[PDB]
């Protein structure tokens, strides 16, 4: 299950 | 043994050629098992391993929604980084991410990780303590601060210690027949002539799994690691890997060299000759 | 970062004429990711070609696998042609069945 990335 | 769940993410901008391309590829150990490609005819998260058929429709819909959310997020990131680096809008750029966790044989977390790169260079990475970040440059220092203020490290830690671990265990279970197998390598040696009375002896190892293996050539019982040609272990198209190691020897001296193959599928290492 | 790709062509099993097999073209250690990979049978492009096993190494360079099933014959030749900005002329690597 993938992660929901945070913006840079 | 230890097992891992890893995701390789890529966002590449294509100025003039539309929106950037976005891809997610997941791995359980050396096996690709899920993938998402924004360039696909129909962008959806799709299985790449047969055992993934055990996941219901709700799984694919959720992962697809997350991937599309990630796509939008990285589109913005590419723009943001142009600002941080003061770069022009006309060039193509790449953001790469490796995210994952590893569990021991008993299923407990050994380590979790997350690392970003911009144009092939390190950008920001989560430290081994799973609580702090380390920036490779001043631009990354901007992201570091944003993440610290948003409490991002805590959110990621929740994922690495929870979701990542639990789902890794689940995948290992459902795909145990594939993931926990061991394919013993089949080895053989080839001979090639060369000028100046010398020959190239190549030792091949085919059809093995896991990918971890050790191929060595010996003379007088000493391993010739320094004087040896070798390719990185490579996938062979069906879920197995292959590798070869060669050595150029004096013509007529071939029989003084032996090839040794160590792999977990071999109770006793293989010893070959031409 | 710009890195020239290493192209490796090989089959799944030792070739035996008439026996089905898999031809692989592993294109590794390249950057940027833009690349065009073609597998050719007798100078003609093969349509049924699957791309898989994409990954990055520690230095962030890309690795991708292009593969297709095939049944070797003694008169058929195979190759993998790769186009990548780090190169002016596309590179064709032939399957050396006597390697």
């Amino acid at each position: 299950r993938g992660y929901v990335y945070q913006g840079l | 043994g230890p097992h891992s769940l890893r995701y390789f993410v890529t966002a590449v901008s294509r100025p003039g050629l539309g929106e950037p391309r976005y891809m997610e590829v997941g791995y359980v150990d050396d096996t690709e098992f899920v993938r998402f490609d924004s360039d696909a005819e129909n962008p959806r998260y799709e299985p790449r391993a047969r055992w993934m058929e055990q996941e219901g429709p709700e799984y694919w819909e959720r992962e697809t929604q997350k991937a599309k959310g990630n796509e939008q997020s990285f589109r913005v990131d590419l723009r943001t980084l142009l600002g941080y680096y003061n770069q022009s809008k006309g060039g193509s750029h790449t953001i790469q991410v490796i995210s994952g966790c590893e569990v021991g044989s008993d299923g407990r977390l050994l380590r979790g990780y997350q690392q970003y790169a911009y144009d092939g260079c390190d950008y920001i990475a989560l430290n081994e303590d799973l609580k702090t970040w380390t920036a490779a440059d001043m631009a990354a220092l901007i992201t570091k601060h944003k993440w610290e203020q948003a409490g991002e490290a805590e959110r990621l830690r929740a994922y690495l210690e929870g979701t990542c671990v639990e789902w890794l265990r689940r995948y290992l279970k459902n795909g145990n027949a594939t993931l926990l197998r061991t394919d013993s390598p089949k080895a053989h040696v080839t001979h090639h002539s060369r000028p100046e009375d010398k020959v190239t002896l190549r030792c091949w190892a085919l059809g093995f799994y896991p990918a971890d293996i050790t191929l060595t050539w010996q003379l007088n019982g000493e391993e010739l690691i320094q004087d040896m040609e070798l390719v990185e272990t490579r996938p062979a198209g069906d879920g197995t890997f292959q590798k070869w190691a060669s050595v150029v020897v004096p013509l007529g001296k071939e029989q003084y060299y032996t090839c040794h193959v160590y792999h977990q599928g071999l109770p006793e290492p293989l010893t070959l000759r031409w | 970062i710009q890195k020239t790709p290493q192209i490796q062509v090989y089959s799944r099993h030792p070739p035996e004429n008439g026996k089905p097999n898999i031809l692989n073209c592993y294109v590794t250690q390249f950057h940027p990711p833009h690349i065009e990979i073609q597998m050719l049978k007798n100078g003609k492009k093969i349509p049924k070609v699957e791309m898989s096993d994409m990954s990055f190494s520690k230095d962030w360079s890309f690795y991708i696998l292009a593969h297709t099933e095939f049944t070797p014959t003694e008169t058929d030749t195979y190759a993998c042609r790769v186009k990548h900005d780090s190169m002016a002329e596309p590179k064709t690597v032939y399957w050396d069945r006597d390697m």
